[PDB]
């Protein structure tokens, strides 16, 4: 017996067992409803400061693999499971993910009511938590963690996850039967794209080179001048954790390539950004989107798209400033999804066209992206 | 866009009578489209032969017919009702087929009847598998190699390429039918012969094997706006090679990473497309190479399956109601998710937080020298669903929900066996029904999982978990009842152990854990399926009881309950009549005002439709599943009577622990049940019965059978012994002794009593005598032979029994005329198969009242007090799955093995029965040559059948003592030889296309076993045969009439009822 212990910020405890590192972990608790796509999840930067509750009981049945790190590290604070099966059983297992939670050096609790936790959150909201895993995990301890924990609400998450230094990325995409490809030589691809490291997943980066885009890599902080002067064909805006408000340098520098004719495109976080430096206002949702089966529509041709979503905060769609059109809506709860500047070459969608995990359907984004850019070039 | 505009009326194609490999599922479909196109304020027409099924109520519909489904009579609905439109995806392949017919006829044309749903062209695109296979390599989908054939010359080269073994698929065919393995030359020619010829277009796909790769399907619904979902993955537990209708299946799928599911996601979609599936669902099917994630596409169909059921259930979302919808016009965005309170739109994913697990239900003891391996082809009656937190639990609930006396996983061979390892090993090797408990027989036996897995072909990810829940099993054991602290317990029981099973292995009873568990406060808590784990709430209660932290159950304290229990799995004698007669128990109770509760487990009923009740618990119909609802819910009453032997095998624990049994009590149930009970009631109520007598031993027995005289009904099987050798012979093989009534009808008597009075809901009398299973025996109501003087003996005799037996409700009452005496041959005290065939055929919702009835309300409060003798003849036939066992011996007996039914409505008996004949898919011909060889006892009536077929146009032929008995009264019949006679003989003439009739009657164990090539060829060779001269007749009769002459809807057959 390895016990474990989570604890929520009101009082609320769920005894379970130890199935990661030995120790403690504080962070947001949120619940993400994809029944496959695990590993990538983990290792998306967006989940720093989270502790993930996968809604799919049986969680590591295939195991894991490099190729299916969305990033160099585990960005979970902790993860929260129903269970872990007594073996991984799929021919691109590398490692149990017991073992892997172990080297990442992550918490991890499993065999709790994880249904009881996610109605929780749902109806009450996000909360704080911690968990505990050790030898005897102490509850007022725990609870007092969670309870000290200050909240994503306002923490600017983005520069605690960026890239120290810039860095060049020309590697596409895995392929079932060339896996993970070999970086392509920066002559081979005709566009290149400034790309801000706000917590980049790695197939944002993979499926935009898939797309002729030789990529540099730019700290969270990288100044609006320090970019223009690199003659970017266009410009990324990427996804990451927390709060994208407190990010006055990235608003203020996006500001600045706003007034150019630089084509700008951003995901997620980068999506709420855009947002704001356009006069927009951002939200902070009850519990968030968290799922690969969120149906968006694009309003303008009238489709809908599955999609992945990964999202505590939102865009608010009231205070759009005019120059700001609204191009996509979650079908789920009508939230904003998407926009694009009716004025500028600039746009945004706030799930993830890069899914990894999850649906294909939203990849198109992309391609518009790429449209501008070569437009923009023609110029 | 919203509605069509441009369609009124639509015509809805229904699936027919149950038979293996398409079943229950299309009712469940058929009813969810006739209520969803009535909602939407459609005129809805449908045709279905099949009488227990809720879709033919004529409440469901505007214009009900049951009909025999074939063009020519469909033609005649449309042409009289002309519709609109036709959707023909809802009724398994017999709707596909007649779609395409009715196409290929100019019916539609010649009507203007737009087809909806699907086209014809999106159907043969799947349905052809030459089409099909073209199609995949266009969008550079990978199939296994393979070829065409539409001759054995032809198939016989495929094989010389792809080799052995090979899988021979035909086209236009589902579940297996008429396809197989061929491990050699041998079966391979058998094989195809037999596909070649049920292909609806002579066309086989033969392909290499991909046997042991792993098997996958998609469910997918799709818009004409293009959008399209993933409505859910299935894992199959048994591999390729084993037909996924009878593999063990799971949901969602288990084995895949995300990187491999998009893809096949996106193939699923892709065949959609390709195929032109755009306004409806489609299940796609994989075969995924476990060590490289090869991904193969197998095939699609186009239209609602057994696996959409089984998807909707899991899920949540009803697919069939939602793809009727958007055959109408409707988009995916614009429907709203019906359990979500329709918050959330039906454009979406759904997600789970459970595991789903199917198991099928097999019948191989009903068919001896049948071929018990598990193929292509499928053979399962039936299926159960379950659902669990854990695989683990998933799947033990499920195997205590089989019906089929397995706790969990109980042993099959003993731990002393020297032989054991051998034979676990081949059951390993070559699966059979019992291949799941032969698994964990190999772990206590001493085998690896890696051992295991090489014999096998299942998932070690499954594998290691049956591993794991014996390793439990062994220390249970070994600590004993002492070992079992609330730990230890809890711990079993989150992993699905039964209290039974640990019983078992504790060595005390059953309640002797239970009782622990209430000690401990070890209860289940109950979770609500929803679509979205949990993320929306939900406003229905559609549960599943597990062991964990939160219960989701809040029962009402509101409303009076009144609890159904449903019959878990179907199986041959336990259809879908029982649970038509549990929906109409739901639904008039409900009408009623009280809080209505359904109790079952079987994924492919409208009974376990969150429709149908007021709460639905998904759950094993189990002493301990139904007490742990009761104990939460404290209902006003308990129905045990409407689910078949199920819930009637657990009446009297449910009383002994103070449930609240309504109807007739479960005392009363036994004493109808149990033959002395029943014995003493007769004679309390000088009533006749056949002489009997319990006989220990074999001279004991030849003894006493002097004294009850031959022949005789040797019941525990069934046998009829015809002489002392016979006896002796029997027992050699080898207990109630009985007279066995030769020469006898059977009647059937529907009836109710509600303590007051009795009402007659019907007297049905047999086409084939009495020694011929009533599940198995055409029949007619009203009587076409029976004095009206010996029925109302009949009548007064029930309602003797009624009164006497305490009967509150349904009950059945089984009789044989003899010599113009009336015998009693058994009470059933409870809903009988019969109930939904005599509700039709009379307008009264005997169930719907027999319910009122059980709950409190009388007859005469009801109203419903008189006998009704409708207009018009309703004659109901059957069908058997002999065509899937063709191994065994195709002949009727004291034994049912039937699977399902249709109803004849005519002007007259003989249209009745014309109606009903044709509508079993019988290849009866109106001219032809006929073959006679019947036995010493009937050669007498003969001459006169004889007769008629040569009024009626037939030659015949006869072989020896036959022709000898009809030149003897003038009639010269061809001589045919007996096999050992000579040539040619009656094979080689059944083999050359030489008869379109065959009428061959036998009696006793030699001459039947000897007889066995007539019956085999005829039904090899698709000729129809009577085997019994009662058939004759009344299949003679029958020449007589034109079944496509007339059609009446079930609205009209009511109205016409004074
Ligand atoms: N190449 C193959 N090798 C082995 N088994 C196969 C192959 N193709 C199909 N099967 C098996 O045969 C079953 C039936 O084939 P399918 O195409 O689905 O026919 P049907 O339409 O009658 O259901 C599959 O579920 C699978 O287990
Ligand atoms: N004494 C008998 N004489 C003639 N036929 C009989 C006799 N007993 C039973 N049978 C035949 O056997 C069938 C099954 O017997 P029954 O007692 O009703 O068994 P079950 O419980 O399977 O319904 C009957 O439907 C009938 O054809
Ligand atoms: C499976 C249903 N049938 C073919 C579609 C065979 C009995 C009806 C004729
Ligand atoms: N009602 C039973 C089916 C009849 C079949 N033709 C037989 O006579 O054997
Ligand atoms: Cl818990
Ligand atoms: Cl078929
Ligand atoms: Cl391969
Ligand atoms: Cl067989
Ligand atoms: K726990
Ligand atoms: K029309
Ligand atoms: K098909
Ligand atoms: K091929
Ligand atoms: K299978
Ligand atoms: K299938
Ligand atoms: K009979
Ligand atoms: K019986
Ligand atoms: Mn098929
Ligand atoms: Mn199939
Ligand atoms: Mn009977």
């Amino acid at each position: 017996i390895k016990s474990a212990l989570l604890v929520l910020e009101d009082g609320t405890q769920f005894h379970g067992r130890a199935i990661g590192a030995t120790g403690s972990a504080v962070g947001e608790v949120v619940f993400n409803t994809s029944m496959t796509g695990y590993q990538e999840i983990l290792t998306d930067p967006s989940y720093s400061r989270q502790i993930v509750t996968l809604t799919y009981p049986h969680i590591g049945n295939v195991g894991t693999n490099d190729a299916d790190e969305e990033s160099s590290q585990v960005h979970a604070q902790g993860l929260v499971i129903r269970d872990l099966p007594l073996i991984a059983s799929n021919f691109r297992n590398t490692e149990d993910l017991s073992s892997y939670l172990k080297r990442h050096n992550i918490v991890a609790i499993a065999d709790i009511d994880t249904r009881k936790l996610t109605r929780l959150l749902r109806e009450k909201g996000a909360q704080n938590g911690c968990i505990i895993a050790g030898d005897n995990p102490d509850a007022a301890l725990a609870l007092e963690k969670a309870r000290a924990f200050p909240g994503l609400n306002g923490m600017d998450l983005a520069k605690e996850v960026t890239t120290a230094e810039a860095y060049s990325w020309t590697q596409g995409s895995w392929t079932l039967t060339g896996g993970l490809p070999e970086a392509k030589k920066e002559d081979e691809l005709p566009f290149h794209v400034v790309a801000y490291d706000f917590g980049a997943k790695r197939n944002i980066l993979r499926m935009l080179v898939d797309r002729g885009c030789r990529l540099t890599i730019v700290p969270a902080q990288t100044s609006a001048e320090d970019v223009l002067k690199m003659n970017p064909d266009g410009i990324f805006l990427s996804n990451g954790p927390g709060d994208p408000a407190p990010c006055d340098y990235a608003i203020t520098a996006i500001q600045k390539f706003l007034e150019t004719d630089i084509p700008v495109f951003g995901i997620s976080l980068g999506h709420q950004l855009l947002a704001l430096a356009s006069g927009a206002k951002t939200v902070k949702m009850k519990f968030g989107h968290h799922g690969g089966n969120h149906p968006v529509k694009d309003v303008e041709k009238n489709v809908v798209m599955i999609t992945a979503q990964n999202h505590g905060f939102a865009v608010d769609e009231a205070t759009l400033p005019a120059n700001l059109r609204v191009t996509h809506k979650s079908l789920f709860d009508g939230t904003l999804q998407g926009i694009h500047r009716t004025d500028k070459p600039a746009f945004s969608f706030q799930g993830h066209p890069e899914a990894s995990p999850g649906p294909h359907d939203a990849a198109p984004l992309f391609d518009h992206f790429i449209e501008l850019i070569e437009q923009y070039r023609k110029t | 866009m919203p509605k069509r505009t441009d369609i009124k009326s639509i015509l809805i194609l229904g699936a027919g009578p149950i038979v293996i490999g398409q079943a229950c599922e299309f009712d469940y479909s058929g009813a969810q489209a006739c209520k969803a196109l009535r909602e939407e304020g459609y005129r809805v027409i449908l045709v279905n032969s099949n009488p227990a099924t809720i879709m033919t109520d004529p409440e469901m519909a505007d214009a009900t017919y049951i009909e025999p489904i074939h063009w020519e009579v469909v033609r005649k609905i449309i042409e009289k009702e002309r519709p609109d439109a036709v959707l023909p995806t809802m009724g398994g392949q017999t709707a596909l087929n007649c779609a395409l017919e009715l196409e290929r006829q100019g019916v539609l044309e010649e009507f203007g009847v737009t087809m909806i749903g699907a086209t014809a062209d999106a159907i043969d695109k799947a349905e052809d598998r030459r089409r099909f296979d073209v199609a995949m390599k266009k969008i550079g989908l990978e199939t296994a190699r393979s070829g065409i054939a539409h001759t054995m010359e032809e198939a016989l080269a495929v094989a010389a390429d792809v080799g052995f073994p090979c899988i021979i698929r035909p086209s236009f065919t589902m579940g297996g039918s008429g396809g197989g393995i061929a491990y050699n030359r041998e079966e391979f020619e058998e094989i195809c012969a037999r596909g070649l010829d049920l292909s609806p277009t002579k066309e086989l796909l033969i392909d290499e094997s991909l046997i042991g790769w792993k098997e996958y399907e998609m469910e997918v619904v799709r818009d004409k706006n293009d959008n399209c979902i993933i409505v859910c993955s299935i894992e199959n537990f048994d591999a390729m090679g084993i037909h996924t209708g009878d593999s063990i299946t799971v949901a969602p799928a288990q084995t895949l990473t995300d990187k491999e599911y998009q893809i096949m996601r996106n193939a699923s979609m892709a065949v959609l497309r390709e195929i032109g599936v755009e306004t409806g669902g489609s299940n796609v099917q994989f075969a995924v190479n476990p060590k490289n994630g090869r991904l193969i596409v197998i095939e699609m169909n186009p239209r609602v399956s057994r696996s959409s059921a089984l998807a909707s259930k899991a899920t949540g979302f009803p697919i069939a109601k939602v793809a009727a919808k958007l055959a109408v016009g409707y988009t995916l965005d614009e429907l709203m998710n019906d359990i979500t309170g329709g918050r959330t739109p039906a454009s979406f994913e759904p997600s789970i937080d459970y595991v789903v697990t199917k198991i099928p239900r097999f019948n191989f003891e009903k068919f001896a020298g049948a071929n018990d391996r598990l193929t292509t082809q499928m053979k399962s009656v039936g299926e159960v669903m379950a659902i669990g937190r854990t695989q683990q639990e998933s799947l033990q609930k499920a195997l205590r929900g089989l019906e089929v006396g397995a706790t969990g996983f109980d042993p099959k061979v003993s731990l002393d066996d020297p032989e054991a390892l051998t034979k676990i090993r081949r059951e390993l090797k070559d699966a059979g029904a019992d291949r799941i408990w032969y698994i964990a027989d190999a772990f206590r036996a001493g085998l690896s999982v890696d051992g295991v897995f090489n014999l096998t072909n299942i998932d070690r990810w499954f594998l290691v978990q049956i591993e794991e829940l014996v390793r439990l099993e062994e220390k249970v054991a070994e600590v004993g009842i002492t070992g079992l602290n609330a730990d230890f317990l809890r711990q079993l029981k989150r992993k699905g152990f039964a209290d039974a099973r640990l019983a078992k292995l504790a060595g005390v009873r059953e309640a002797e854990i239970r009782k622990l568990r209430d000690q401990y406060d070890l209860h289940p808590v109950y979770k609500r399926v929803d679509t979205c784990a949990a993320e929306f709430a939900t406003d229905t209660a559609y549960m599943y009881s597990t062991y964990e932290e939160e219960c989701e159950a809040n029962p009402s304290t509101d409303r009076e309950k009144i609890m159904v229990l449903g019959g878990g799995p179907n199986r041959i004698g336990q259809g879908i009549e029982f649970d038509y007669c549990c929906v109409h128990a739901s639904l008039a109770l409900r009408e009623d005002g009280y809080e209505t509760i359904m109790v079952n487990c079987n994924p492919e009923t409208v009974s376990t439709d969150y429709d149908t009740s007021d709460r639905l618990y998904f759950e094993p119909v189990t002493l301990e599943d139904v007490l742990e609802i009761v104990r939460i819910e404290k209902p006003k009453g308990v129905i045990v009577q409407y689910g078949g032997q199920t819930p009637l095998k657990l009446a009297r624990a449910l009383e002994a622990a103070g449930v609240p049994v309504i109807g007739t009590s479960p005392d009363a149930i036994d004493r109808a049940e149990d033959r002395e009970r029943f014995q003493h009631a007769v004679e309390r109520l000088k009533l006749k019965q056949p002489a009997n007598a319990t006989v220990t031993a074999i001279e004991m027995a030849v003894e006493k059978a002097k004294e009850i005289g031959y022949p005789l009904v040797v019941r525990p099987a069934m046998e009829i012994v015809y002489d002392e050798a016979d006896l002796r012979r029997y027992f050699q093989t080898a207990v109630l002794l009985d007279h066995f009534l030769d020469d006898a009808v059977e009647v059937d008597v529907d009836a109710i009593c509600d303590g007051e009075m009795v009402l007659i809901g019907g007297i049905m009398e047999h086409i084939e005598q009495a020694g011929v299973h009533s599940g198995d025996s055409a029949c007619s109501l009203p009587a076409y032979t029976l004095s009206q003087e010996i029925q109302d003996v009949m009548r007064q005799q029930v309602q003797k029994l009624a009164f006497e037996l305490q009967v509150r409700g349904l009950m059945n009452v089984q009789f044989a005329v003899k010599n113009n005496e009336v015998y009693l041959i058994e009470v059933n005290p409870r809903a009988a198969r019969t109930v939904p065939f005599v509700s039709k055929a009379t307008g009264v919702p005997l169930a719907k009242v027999a319910a009122r009835v059980m709950a409190g309300k009388s007859l005469a409060e009801q109203g419903v007090t008189k006998e009704v003798i409708p207009p018009y003849y309703s004659v109901k036939e059957v069908v058997l799955p002999f065509n899937k066992f063709p191994g065994v011996d195709p002949l009727l007996g004291p034994e049912m093995r039937s699977t399902g039914e249709v109803m004849g409505v005519g002007r007259t008996f003989a249209e009745a029965f014309a109606k009903a004949q044709l509508g079993s898919n019988s290849t009866m011909k109106k001219h032809g040559r006929a073959l006679l060889s019947v036995r010493e006892g009937d050669k007498e009536r003969v001459v006169d059948l004889a007769a008629k077929l040569l009024k009626q146009g037939f030659e015949l032929d006869a072989t020896h003592g036959t022709a000898i008995v009809l030149g003897e009264a003038g009639i010269n019949p061809r001589l045919v030889n007996k096999v050992h006679e000579g040539r040619p003989h009656i094979q080689d003439r059944i083999k050359n296309g030489e008869y379109t009739y065959i009428i061959n009657t036998t009696s006793g164990r030699r001459a039947i076993e000897d007889s066995r090539v007539i019956r085999r060829s005829a039904l090899q060779y698709k000729v129809h045969y009577d085997t019994t001269l009662n058939g004759g007749f009344a299949t003679a009769m029958a020449l007589n009439a034109d079944a496509t002459e007339k059609v009446i809807s079930v609205q009209e057959m009511h109205a016409q009822i004074k």
